[PDB]
């Protein structure tokens, strides 16, 4: 953290 | 019903009438319901002369009968729409675009959109053989209104697989030369058109920050959190999907989301009975709550952290993966105050449950969240306190039972924590 997480 | 071996005699006739017949027939047989001949009609060799077909501007029904056979063969399978692109198909409807005949013009934009949306090497190469201007100049109007409703759909849809795919995302120029009508359907009346508009920004969206900007700066965030909010399924899912993706993106990025309001929707999207809704809107969250303090304190305000607290202590598991996330983003930039709030919402319990799950990021990801929120109860003293707490709850066997864990990150904090806080 802090963490950003993509997708979709 | 022809037979294949009938609508070849009619094709091969060289008489203009046996020929638009017998394409007609072949139309007619490739829209059949059940398993339809597609692969049949192409050993037959029939789609160069289908190609063909669509130069004929004298006889207009057989360019629009060759036009509608061809689009439901390119309707179909990968290897189906290649044939079709493979039979020359691409530059002769981008010809057809300006036909007089809507109905021929409809035919043509409906094609291109099977053939860009079979993936990014086809909507690239319809893209080089110039589609953008001729589709773009069919809404060039001064009120989409005064459209169609078919054809406005059509052409929707079709600009929409333009803009879909990764590997790689469509030209900058194109994306750029699409957008501000891709805008102006944003904004349409019409529920299908909402939809595929979405579905088109959430594909530009899903990328590196720059192409979030491109789409942000275009001022479509408002109107995304407008339709956030809709009654309709197949609007709010894309909706949802683009603010998920723009909120991967910069702080300032994530800020014009929760300027527009986005946050109000969240009470009854993470309590959504559509479990992908919840999902993605927990995720969603996630990137929100990896922000900046102000923009947790914003969480903060709107009530949505027992709305988090909710979705761990209940839903479908992956939503409770994705919470945990929001968890841990939350406890690691969040200030000592909120992650206080954070306890005293009663995030405790429902964390705990989840260290029996038999899913080892999860367990990863919880355990960080422990230790972001012990570090806050070290600056206030109150470490001792937070310890009971977690046994009261049940958790601390739980941590312990994980000092035995395969993995090593887990039973490498597993036992960090149990030293630090435990004994």
């Amino acid at each position: 953290g802090s963490i950003i997480r993509k997708w979709n | 019903n022809w037979s294949v071996e009938d609508i070849v005699k009619g094709i091969n006739s060289n008489n203009l009438e046996s020929q638009l017949q017998a394409t007609q027939a072949a139309r007619k047989l490739l829209s059949r319901e059940k398993q339809p001949p597609i692969d049949n009609i192409i050993r037959a060799g029939l789609i160069p002369k289908f190609v063909s077909f669509l130069g004929k501007t004298d006889c207009s029904p057989i360019q629009f009968e060759s036009a509608w056979a061809l689009t439901n063969i390119a309707s179909g399978t990968s290897e189906q729409t290649k044939a079709v692109v493979d039979g020359g198909a691409i530059p002769a409807f981008i010809s057809l675009l300006a036909s007089p005949h809507a109905h021929i013009s409809e035919q043509a934009v409906w094609a291109l959109g099977n053939i860009a949306g079979d993936g990014s090497a086809f909507r690239d190469l319809v893209i080089k053989h110039g589609a953008i201007d001729p589709l773009l100049a069919l809404l060039a109007v001064p009120d989409l209104s005064t459209l169609a409703c078919g054809y406005l759909r059509n052409l929707t849809w079709t600009l929409s697989n333009l803009c879909r795919n990764k590997n790689p995302a469509p030209p900058l120029d194109a994306v750029e030369q699409i957008l501000p009508t891709l805008v102006r359907l944003l904004h349409h009346n019409d529920p299908e058109v909402l939809a595929d508009s979405c579905w088109a920004i959430s594909y530009l969206t899903d990328g590196p920050n720059e192409r979030i900007e491109m789409v942000v700066k275009k001022g479509v965030v408002p109107q995304l959190v407008k339709l956030l909010g809709a009654t309709e399924l197949p609007i709010v899912t894309p909706a949802l999907r683009a603010i998920g993706n723009i909120v991967t993106g910069t702080d300032e990025q994530t800020q014009k989301v929760i300027d527009a309001g986005a946050l109000a929707v969240f009470p009854s999207l993470l309590t959504n009975p559509k479990t992908n809704i919840q999902k993605e809107a927990t995720w969603t969250m996630s990137n929100i709550t990896a922000g900046r303090q102000d923009q947790i304190q914003q969480v903060v305000n709107h009530g949505l952290v027992p709305f988090l607290v909710g979705v761990l202590s209940k839903a479908d598991f992956k939503t409770q993966k994705e919470a945990a996330w929001a968890i841990t983003n939350y406890t690691s930039g969040g200030t000592v105050e909120q992650i206080v709030y954070l306890v005293h919402c009663g995030i405790i319990e429902p964390l705990m449950n989840l260290l029996s799950a038999k899913d080892t990021k999860i367990i990863q990801v919880i355990l960080d969240a422990i230790s972001n929120i012990f570090q806050a109860a070290e600056k206030l003293g109150e470490t001792e306190k937070l310890s009971i707490m977690i046994e009261e709850c049940g958790g601390l066997d739980k941590i312990e039972a994980l000092q035995r864990h395969e993995n090593e990150s887990v039973y490498k904090a597993s036992l960090n924590l149990i030293e630090k806080y435990f004994s």
